[PDB]
């Protein structure tokens, strides 16, 4: 449905947006 | 922290890393940190940013709602723009591994995304919300032709076009209690929608009665107009939480 794939493609932004931030933060 | 068990899940924890991510610049140990090549990583956040605004797209003009048809534009700019600066800081660590601005703008860039993605999700909410109360309010309407009611023809007519209204409303709240994070709120609108619901067979009898006082022509007429008020009341006053409590 529409509402389940406008939340995924939310969720898949917060997981890349997190994998970034990780990312830059590694120490 | 927010309202929704969905909403929760997927904004939580990338908030609370990015909120890390911005104590360690301010505090100035992003500044020489070495970075590594964060071409892939931010194409991906394109990617996935790019997949949300088509899709946010594809409900602005599917939808009726107005107030999401405005209020998501402003915020599919705001995780685009952001995407810039992640993209474009990427390009300037790749020349110079120790530039400053371009740590500025991962850290502007990944708020952007967060403050964007947060707008969308809770637009979205809101014109689900909005979809249950059309549906309450639709229902209190109906409740004040009840009064209208005074032969056993109007009678069949008024209750078979309420049992409907009825049963949708306590599906969406139903739905709708499950997703919430305030427990105290689940508990007022579960106990508003039982009370709702236990009144309608109570409102139906007084019906019946207001029918059978005014064929009759006796003096039972004013006790079954107050009984079908005052259930009528009580009904609209429960609706009326339920509207409240849902926008809260």
């Amino acid at each position: 449905t529409a509402k389940r794939q406008f939340v995924q493609s939310a969720k898949e932004v917060a997981n890349s947006t997190a994998n970034l931030v990780k990312t830059i933060k590694a120490l | 922290v927010f309202h929704t068990r969905t909403i929760e899940s997927i904004l939580e924890p990338v908030a609370q890393q990015i909120s890390h991510l911005v104590i360690m610049h301010e505090e100035g140990e992003v500044d020489g940190k070495a970075i590594p090549d964060l071409t892939a990583p931010v194409a991906a956040v394109q990617a996935a940013v790019s997949n949300l605004v088509r899709v946010g797209k594809e409900t602005v003009q599917t939808t009726e709602d107005q107030i999401l048809k405005r209020d998501m534009p402003p915020a599919f700019i705001k995780v685009e723009n952001a995407c810039t600066k992640l993209v474009q800081a990427a390009q300037m660590l790749q020349s110079d591994p120790y530039s400053v601005p371009a740590r500025d703008y991962l850290i502007d860039g990944s708020r952007g995304i967060l403050s964007g993605t947060s707008d969308l999700l809770l637009t979205f909410d809101e014109a689900e919300v909005r979809k249950i109360i059309r549906v309450c309010k639709g229902i209190l309407e109906y409740l004040t032709v009840a009064e209208v009611v005074e032969t056993m023809e109007d009678l069949v007519t008024y209750t078979k076009n309420l049992g409907p209204g009825m049963t949708k409303m306590a599906k969406m709240i139903d739905e709708r209690q499950q997703e919430l994070t305030h427990q105290e709120h689940r508990v007022m609108l579960v106990n508003s929608m039982n009370t709702v619901k236990e009144l309608l067979p109570v409102l139906i009898s007084a019906m019946k009665i207001f029918v059978t006082t005014k064929n009759s022509k006796n003096q039972g007429i004013e006790e079954a107009l107050k009984n079908r008020n005052f259930t009528v009341e009580k009904m609209s006053a429960e609706i009326n939480e339920i509207i409240r409590v849902l926008q809260l």
